[PDB]
């Protein structure tokens, strides 16, 4: 499971080249964390998904402050849905599509 | 030209002890263990092969002879080709033509280099390991403390001039202090052990490169404290080692053994009797064992071996029983035409 | 230029015990077992090996003298180097190529340390493990919400070994010093509370040069409560050798 | 720094019990069928009670001020003296007696052995003066009530300078309910010593 180099510059500048908030939803949380490490600190500050970190608390920490919020397979569904039921977010980011690891 | 095999048990005098490097774990220090975690320990056979090489170089250079100072002929290539194995000048070679044939001449010039070969030079003897008979018979040793010396006793205090007092009460002072926060340390450190035990694949490389960070950090704090760098009242870690009394079933055996390589072989038992000493932890005496071989040969398409003596090695005494073993003694004392040098 | 083995007897006059860390477990002070669970106890060698390392300090340090003050010449670095082996100074540069010889002439200059060796430096002493001879020789002591103790029964024979590895005549003399002085006090282990670790022993000194089939005694050293005597006049010699001798440069390293 | 070794023996003339704090034992010299012996807990805590009682009746440089820790010591500093047990000499001499206890028979011969470690004058003169009120109250374990404390004492003091060959015996010390019977000019040169001590504490 490593990244290739190309792959994570690639993915880090189009997320950079967003313009807007932004619900990043990767497939790992080893892929939000290799994200969030290369990422350089760009504007909308982003919000992580730390491994076993409940959703609730950053999502409701994200309604205030918007901006790229790198989810994972934590998101179990449900929405990021703006305060008064509004679209807070333009663009959704799915980083790599999340296929399953092989069961031998 | 016979094959002798020396079938038969060490007693161990004092615990027998072995720090193999892939053996030792972390962890602690723990006897190599025969395939897996739970399996018997057993004695290497390379650290006997190597005292008793080191027991057959000396018998060697001891019959050379010493010269009036005391200096033995051979040079140090000589000295390390005899007893390590490794040439210093590089003329050792592993199939090269033309020393095919040499073999022949050379084991016969060379007793010892015959029986514990060189690089290139397969040695004729093998010394098995040291199988434990019953089960137990291993365990922690040493263990215990380094201490103060005048918490132990105050009349130390007596000898020691009182600007040494003070240094001995800083040092006491500063030793306490690096404790205390070398545990703490120590501390933070093992709940980020435990969070490296919870991590992701990949993710804990990091936390490694701090780890070691922590480490050289840790060095540095240790360099950084005068004199004594090191914790001076600190615990020792134990030892695994073999019981005192532990029966171990040893199987060594020299392949077409002549009888000046035999005697050699024998004679090199008998001067290792006079310090029957394997392993380390010399300091606690450790490594003294009496042990008994019953030699036997079996000449090849024979169906049985027969056996040619014992040989018992005791601090009462060595006892060599048959008479090939004393003809193959006096046959390679008696032997004057061996070189061990050139070559 | 030989090695000497002491092979001999223990005879606690007093109980015996020794509180390794390693032994010692919830039910409290238990000697190390010599194996697993229920195998025979026996005494460290590690603690008979302080013992007599620091006879030898003391024997050496009033051998050096003491001045109308009362106090010895030498420092702390020095005391430590000799009785724990510990570099405090802090230039051990363990196997330097320069020291690869110097070694010897340390060995020269400070018999102690080599009798007792140092970080790097080997010592020519070996302690090793007394176990007793028979079978219940244990036993709990201590009685009084109070922590007993395991340790070794009045009167037990434990069978003790040491050998002095290629000795010259003053690293033995040394050695036979150090347990001379060391039967003044013979106590080993803990509990000198309680006066546990009293001991009588006698060792059987014999050499075996290398290449001879049998070895020599050179005669017995019996310690008893009553006095010391050394039979044996190569042990008288090798004494004489070490108390003789103005030539140990101990200060140095 | 003087280190005194007391060798000697107990003769006691009634049962000696112990363990008052199944069956009530005594405390057992390993195994099961070995010999018992007395032991040095209850020896030592008399004898602290001795100097505590002397010290208060009177009234590393921690150690030089008061001779109390010297002798015995708290946790922190190290007890110079050392309290041995007491083992019977011959077979037998302990019958059951007497929840019925178990003691030494009247006429047993005891081996008792003492020390005080690197002992200089002033300490060892206390430690003397301790076994002088002993006499007096020579009381050993509990039983009060049943008066199972009496017993006789000799004991052959014998320093030994560190360095020499053999130890040179100073003198004796006979405690029986008689009196205290002494010899040895060093010893009452130790003992006039303890007289003017200047301790307090």
């Amino acid at each position: 499971q490593i990244f290739s180099g190309q792959w994570l510059k690639a993915v880090v500048e189009q997320l950079s080249c967003i313009q807007g908030p932004a619900l990043v939803l990767t497939a790992s949380h080893y892929e939000t964390r290799m994200i969030a490490n290369q990422l350089g600190e760009v504007s909308q500050p982003v919000y992580i998904q730390k491994a076993g970190q409940a959703l609730s608390e950053i999502i409701k920490q994200y309604q205030e402050k918007p901006g790229i919020l790198i989810s994972a397979g934590a998101s179990v569904g449900v929405s990021p849905r703006g305060e008064n039921g509004e679209q807070i977010f333009q663009d959704l980011i799915i980083t790599r599509i999340p296929f399953l690891p092989p069961d031998r | 030209m016979r094959t002798l095999n020396f079938n038969g048990k060490i007693s161990t005098l004092e615990p027998l002890t072995v720090t193999v490097k892939n053996a030792v774990s972390t962890s602690g220090h723990r006897l190599p263990r025969n395939g897996g975690f739970n399996a018997a320990p057993y004695f290497p056979g390379t650290s006997i092969r190597g005292t008793l090489r080191h027991a057959a170089h000396k018998v060697i250079v001891d019959r050379v002879g010493l010269n009036a100072d005391g200096k033995s002929p051979f040079d140090l290539a000589e000295h390390f080709m005899l007893a390590q194995g490794v040439d210093i000048n590089g003329e050792a070679e592993t199939f090269a033509p033309g020393e095919i044939n040499a073999g022949a001449e050379l084991r016969s010039k060379n007793p010892l280099i015959s029986l514990f070969g060189r690089w290139g030079l397969s040695g004729k003897v093998g010394i098995g390991n040291a199988i434990p008979d019953g089960d137990n018979q291993w365990g922690m040793f040493g263990g215990g403390a380094r201490s103060i010396m005048f918490q132990r006793d105050e009349s130390l205090m007596e000898f020691l001039e009182t600007d040494q007092v003070d240094r001995l009460e800083r040092l006491l002072e500063e030793q306490a202090e690096a404790s205390v926060d070398i545990s703490q340390i120590k501390t933070e450190q093992d709940a980020l052990k435990k969070a490296m035990k919870s991590a992701d694949k990949d993710t804990k490389a990091e936390l490694q490169i701090k780890v070691r960070e922590l480490d050289e950090k840790i060095q540095a704090r240790k360099d950084q404290k005068q004199e004594s760098r090191e914790s001076i009242r600190r615990p020792i870690d134990p030892y695994e080692a073999f019981i005192t009394g532990a029966e171990l079933s040893h199987r060594m055996s020299i392949k077409n053994a002549t009888d000046e390589e035999a005697g050699l072989f024998i004679s090199a038992l008998i001067r290792f009797a006079a310090e029957p000493r394997f392993g380390g932890h010399a300091n606690h005496n450790c490594g003294l064992v009496e042990a008994h071989w019953t030699v036997t040969t079996w000449k090849p398409g024979e169906l049985v071996p027969v056996t040619l003596g014992e040989i018992v090695i005791t601090p009462n005494g060595v006892e060599i029983t048959g008479d090939e073993l004393f003809a193959m003694v006096k046959a390679f004392n008696e032997n004057q035409s061996f070189d061990f040098t050139a070559r």
